[PDB]
RNA sequence: UAAUUGCGAUAACGAACGAGACCUUAACCUACUAAAUAGUGGUGCUAGCAUUUGCUGGUUAUCCACUUCUUAGAGGGACUA
RNA sequence: GACGGAGCCAGCGAGUCUAACCUUGGCCGAGAGGUCUUGGUAAUCUUGUGAAACUCCGUCGUGCUGGGGAUAGAGCAUUGUAAUUAUUGCUCUUCAACGAGGAAUUCCUAGUAAGCGCAAGUCAUCAGCUUGCGUUGAUUACGUCCCUGCCCUUUGUACACACC
């Protein structure tokens, strides 16, 4: 997807031999996770925080200030 | 109170409702079709309510509404992060309050009616004035502020004012909007609460959630006194003006119970022909006339149905 | 003349070598209990009827 | 304040505005009455929201539709869909629900759907062919 | 005191946005009247061209495009106001220009 | 053809498993459950992970999973 | 009557003639009777209709044309051989002057003589392909009732270009001609005639 | 009650005014109106080759009452006609712009039509009023 | 399921690309921001008529609103509820 | 259906600096055009791109007819240093093969096929082409593995340059 616009970059380079020519394609894909410029993740992790737990009973009652 | 009719003109879940005090023969009902609809009574055992008017134009669902008592101004709060400010006639656009950089959850006014209250989903409780200018912001809740209710306090209109609101961050908070601060903190809930109601004497708060809880707390020594087990998710939550009734609409039925002293009166259920058990339509909006001789209840299929007060035999 | 009037109580298969003819059952709209397989051309639907000049055939997949 | 309300038709481009106020009972388009309007074989389609709710209603309200884009066919679906829903905003705002909503269900109950958009688009041209789904025809000898 | 309209031309759309949202709050900093954003049209510049090198394979084309945005804005403000938002309010590609009446 | 991948399955029976308690069965409050508790890049996504979620809840209230 | 009349006039003609009934431009919707089993659920006119253009979604769904209004089948229907795509107003002022023709010859509504023309030309069983090894030979199959609306219309149409072409007879004329005859066959149309044959071809190759 | 031209037809609007021009008679009509073809897009010389001048001048004084204002290129562009260009296909070609002068002029020439502010040609007051006494005709077109 | 799409069955388990996700555009939104390089209304001033208030206009800046239709930002919506 | 008047309704687009781009408005030219200014470095003007199909009134009535306009002669303008082996437009005239296309064969399931025009690319002039856009707007299916192909499993092989 355009995730080959955002987060890899493509280098084309013609290298010219003694023979005839070579051509190197260098595709870097950078992270997501530092992707400053743009959104932080590629749209296929999802990140969820785990919650914290409270106790059943509790005694229903009240407190004051 | 047995049924007495039948009433349409919403399209979604019908969500809240409220009457004026002066002139119980209006009603104004919020509901999930993005437009709320007022009905007259006429008290026709097949067409109790007639469709007056409808404001429209909200982005997303009015969850809650108030009038006031001589059926001047309206005010719905709708989760298109405004609440919006009309007359009940000609329905034009009086005054639009944004804010709330989240869903707006609940408003309602004072007993002067010029002291606006809307809590919040950005955690936040909004008191704005009629103007659309906001004097108090206030911070202190974790998770949402789902439901905010004033108190009607004590005679000869002193010059202070009284609230209390729950959070799903497990707190029954009253606060005092002289200096807009807390006043008291309520704790005992084990589940995400809905809906909490305040009494005509401004000193019982019953509050419950998804618990099935009703627990009453007492503001006049800030004391707590029981808890009733309602035993599926109470929807809403409604104190009798005569009778000092707690009428509530529950996950399966509506259980309406006499305070004095402790027996339930009854327990509706209204009868249906077609949807099923595991399915079953549930009531969502629940209110009391002025007078107190009939209830409205307005359910997830656009449908509202209306009970009498009546003897026993 | 004998034109018989049917009524689809169920439709069965797409038979036919290119794929366009319904095997189809049809209640007889006068008798209950005469139902017969038949091969429709068109397109056929639920409760819906037939007309037949001879209703007594009952033949099988069409190849 | 003069109690008017603007309302608008769209088709596919074809789009009215629909001015409504409080008069006399004049319908018109482009200035001259809907009668003069000349596809006339549309023209009964044009009458239909009218001679439907019987006209008699129609005698406090003046509307004046305007029309830019698409073709004649277009333009008459047009100003039908928004003097319509001109109507039940009319019967919506200015007096009361249940006429608005009898108005709207007569409208349902007859529907092409008269009150509402439709979705219907041109979809694009794709390349290698003529058609928007059609293509050239080849040879393969 | 004169009387200036500034038009901000650019495809960086929020660029260009927080460029025009960095001079209406210096224009309610010291308010003009209120002056907001007038949005032209998104400008399509769409070339049409073949996919193909020389022609053998199936014809295919490639619609490259650039969407251009053109903006403007009144003001009210003294020349030195002039100077100070046509010098520190900058930004790459994003094109400015001051036309007086 | 409205089949759900792996990303909107594994990702609701997440937030299921470690969620049970906040979520409920409307769409509109677990759409907005997942815009509080959830850091995603679409509303469709998001979209379509509550609408799952809404349809677990569904029929957990009618019996458990296997899983 | 109970008359209104505004400012502007919009008249009495139409303002009679239309509000107490909705008609065609100005037919008889009411009374109509389809005397056939097999046929109803697959005719339109009981909902009546203004006249016979309509913007209607008509495949979006299955079985939908059917409750398309009869008489737009057969606008559409006659808008057909690509040198006459998408005249439809044309095709339409060709059916409102082809029941004009039919209300001058005969005393019946005329859209009760296309509703009876389809009924009667709409053929019941027809002959469709065997993988067949050798002889080749076709099983006969009892065709399906919306097919015998389709059939029947197709073929009035086909009817009325085929025998309208080279001469000085009009379009109108012609599907006035062929729509009388298929109403109350004379084994003269061509519709008819193919009905017939249709038959024939079933019986022999059953 | 209240007489304009938008509450008579086109078609017998056009002919109505089409009478009155040649019933009054004088224009100064060219002599050519037998020769000319009206257009580029047309193989034929019209068919009333007698009164076309009265119809095309009565149909361009309803267009200028009509309109704002105009000229005889947009004349021109409104009165052209689709071109067959033989066995290459069809185009939209203008029409007669000497014939559109003419007729322009002569209905300057009665002062129907004038010279505009900003250009071009706009309607006469008193255009605009023997406009509306034949649409007072043909408003009383009704016995 | 359109899908090596998932449920499930397991000497496999945990993964990767592809599909999907993504992006552009198209449809709706009286809901926030608006605009003499967009349109309306009212007061300008007046033209033609019938003169019974009216109709159709004309007016580049005569003013004030106004944002429904237009434009484009920020968002809503559908998830097979 | 051709022809002649009349109704009149689109959207994506292009448009000149130190030189020849789109051109509104007046003037003459039957037409093509040429002229005098005004407007545009473009939601400002060309532009409401007044486009065509379609629509109404009127002639024509089946004859390879006025349908079709091929070919071909004469002339007027425009572009170009240059046009003949026609650059294009226009006027007059000539009035062909073509009587619904054989065996085959192609595109297509909704604003979709098809009729209908416009913009744009090359461009001094040339669009029958193409890339886009809109206008009018369907009949018929909601299937199938039969034919032509595709993917998966199982099986056979003396095939691997792989059934050509």
């Amino acid at each position: 997807g355009q995730p080959v616009n955002d987060f890899i970059d493509t280098a084309t380079r013609h290298v010219l031999m003694r023979q005839g020519v070579l051509g190197i394609k260098v595709k870097i894909m950078r992270d997501p996770a530092k992707s400053r410029t743009g959104p932080k993740a590629l749209p296929d992790a999802v990140t969820i925080i785990e919650p914290k737990e409270e106790e059943p009973i509790l005694a229903p009652s009240v407190k004051d200030y | 109170l047995v049924l007495r009719g039948t009433l349409e003109g919403h399209n979604g879940w019908v969500t809240s409702l409220a009457t004026s005090a002066g002139q119980p023969n209006l009603l104004l009902s919020a509901s999930r079709d993005k437009t709320l609809i007022s009905w007259k009574l006429t008290g026709d055992d097949q067409k109790f309510g007639v469709p007056v008017r409808s404001f429209k134009g909200h982005s997303h669902i009015v969850q809650d509404c108030t009038l006031t008592a001589d059926g001047a101004y309206a005010l719905s709060a709708s989760w298109d992060k405004t609440l919006r400010l009309w007359d009940v006639a000609t329905g034009e656009t009086y005054q639009r309050f944004v804010g709330h950089k989240s869903d707006v959850m609940s408003v309602d006014i004072d007993k002067k009616a010029s002291m606006i209250i809307s809590g919040s989903r950005d955690k936040t409780i909004k008191v704005w004035t009629i103007k659309g200018q906001c004097l108090a912001t206030l911070l202190g809740h974790n998770d949402w502020v789902s439901q905010v209710r004033v108190v009607p306090n004590e005679k000869a209109d002193d010059d202070s004012v009284t609230i209390i609101s729950a959070g799903n961050d497990k707190m029954v908070k009253a606060w005092n909007l002289n200096q807009f601060q807390i006043e008291a903190d309520f704790i005992g809930h084990n589940s995400n609460i809905n809906t909490l109601t305040a009494s005509p004497d401004g000193t019982l708060i019953a509050s419950a959630g998804k618990d099935g809880e009703i627990m009453l707390w007492n503001l006049a020594a800030k004391k707590a006194m029981y808890t009733l087990s309602a035993q599926d998710e109470v929807f809403s939550l409604a104190f009798s003006p005569n009778r000092y009734w707690l009428a509530a609409a529950t996950a399966t039925g509506i259980k309406v119970f006499s305070l004095d002293p402790q027996y339930l009166v009854d327990d509706l259920r209204p009868e249906f022909a077609g949807y099923s058990k595991a399915a079953e339509p549930h009531a969502v909006s629940l209110a009391w006339s002025a007078d107190g001789q009939t209830l409205f209840a307005g359910y997830t299929d656009n449908v509202i149905r209306v009970w009498q007060v009546m003897t026993a035999n | 003349t004998p034109v018989t009037l049917a009524k689809v109580i169920k439709v069965l298969g797409r038979t036919g070598s290119r794929g366009g003819v319904t095997q189809v059952r049809v209640e007889f709209l006068e008798d209950t209990s005469r139902t017969i397989v038949r091969n429709v051309k068109g397109p056929v639907r639920e409760n819906d009827i037939l007309v037949l000049m001879e209703s007594e055939r009952e033949a099988r997949r069409l190849r | 304040a003069v109690p008017s309300v603007q309302t608008f038709g769209k088709k596919k481009s074809a789009t009215a505005v629909a001015h409504v106020k409080a008069g006399k009972g004049l319908i018109k388009v482009n200035g001259s009455p809907i009668t003069l309007v000349e596809p006339e074989i549309l023209r009964f389609k044009v009458y239909e929201p009218l001679l439907l709710v019987g006209l008699d209603k129609f005698s406090n309200i003046d509307i004046r539709v305007r029309v830019t884009g698409g073709g004649h066919v277009s333009q008459v679906y047009a100003i039908r869909q928004a003097i319509a829903k001109g109507l039940v905003a009319y019967h919506q705002k200015y007096v009361d629900e249940q006429s608005k909503n009898e108005l709207k269900k007569a409208f349902t109950s007859y529907d092409r759907t008269l009150l509402i958009a439709d979705s219907r688009r041109p979809e694009p041209k794709k390349f290698g062919g003529k058609g928007a789904r059609s293509r050239f025809q080849k040879s393969y000898r | 005191i004169i009387k200036i309209r500034i038009t901000l031309t650019s495809t960086k759309v929020k660029q260009l946005e927080n460029v025009s949202s960095n001079i209406v709050k210096n224009a309610e900093q010291h308010n003009l009247v209120k002056k907001g954003p007038v949005r032209l049209p998104t400008k399509v510049l769409k070339i049409s061209t073949r996919k193909t090198p020389n022609g053998e394979g199936s014809k295919t084309w490639e619609t490259y495009e650039m969407r251009i945005h053109k903006r403007y804005i009144d003001l009210e403000a003294p020349v030195q106001i002039v100077k100070r938002i046509t010098q520190i309010t900058i930004e790459p590609g994003v094109d400015v220009e001051v036309v007086v009446a | 053809g409205r089949v759900r991948t792996k990303t909107v399955k594994r990702a609701s029976k997440a937030l299921i498993e470690r969620y049970y308690p906040k979520l409920t069965l409307d769409f509109q409050t677990n759409k907005r459950l997942c815009d509080e508790i959830a850091t995603i890049q679409s509303k469709r996504l998001r979209n379509k992970i509550a609408g799952y979620t809404t349809h677990l809840m569904k029929r957990i209230q009618k019996g458990p999973v296997r899983g | 009557f109970t008359p209104v009349v505004l400012a502007t006039p919009i008249p009495e003609e139409v303002q009679q003639a239309q509000t107490e009934i909705k008609l065609f431009n100005k037919w008889s919707f009411e009374e109509v009777e389809v005397k056939d089993a097999s046929l109803v659920d697959y005719v339109q006119v009981r909902q009546p209709i203004f006249v016979a253009h309509t913007a209607g979604r008509y495949a979006n769904k299955r079985f939908r044309k059917a409750q398309c209004p009869i008489i737009e089948r057969l606008t559409n229907s006659l808008m057909m051989n690509g040198r006459n795509n998408g005249k439809k107003l044309k095709a339409v002022r060709i059916i409102k002057h082809t029941l004009d023709i039919i209300n001058v010859l005969t005393d019946q509504n005329p859209i009760q003589v296309v509703v009876d023309a389809i009924t009667n030309t709409g053929p019941r069983e027809d002959t469709t392909r065997v993988g067949g090894g050798g002889a080749a030979r076709r099983q006969a199959v009892d065709v399906s009732p919306l097919r015998r609306v389709n059939q029947a219309i197709a073929l009035l149409t086909i009817g009325a270009r085929e025998a309208a072409f080279r001469n000085i007879k009009t379009i109108a004329e012609t599907l006035a001609e062929e729509l009388i005859n298929a109403a109350k066959g004379s084994s003269t149309s061509y519709a008819i005639k193919k009905k017939d044959e249709l038959e024939r071809v079933a019986k022999s190759n059953r | 009650p209240g007489v304009s031209v938008r509450d008579v037809a086109a078609q017998d609007f056009i002919n109505a005014y089409a009478s009155f021009l040649q019933r009054q008679g004088k224009l100064e009509v060219p002599g050519y109106v037998d020769i000319v073809k009206t257009s580029s897009g047309n193989e034929m010389p019209p068919q009333d080759a007698e009164g076309w001048f009265y119809k095309r001048a009565a149909s361009v004084a309803r267009h200028i009452y009509m309109r704002k204002q105009v000229g005889v290129g947009k004349l021109n562009k409104l009165y052209g006609g689709a071109k067959s260009r033989g066995v290459r296909p069809y185009k939209h070609i203008d029409a007669s712009g000497s014939i559109n002068r003419k007729v322009l002029q002569a209905l300057e020439k009665i002062g129907i039509v004038e010279i505009s502010p900003k250009g071009g040609r706009r309607i006469s007051e008193n255009g605009q009023r023997d406009l509306d006494r034949i649409a007072a005709q043909t408003l009383e077109e009704d016995e």
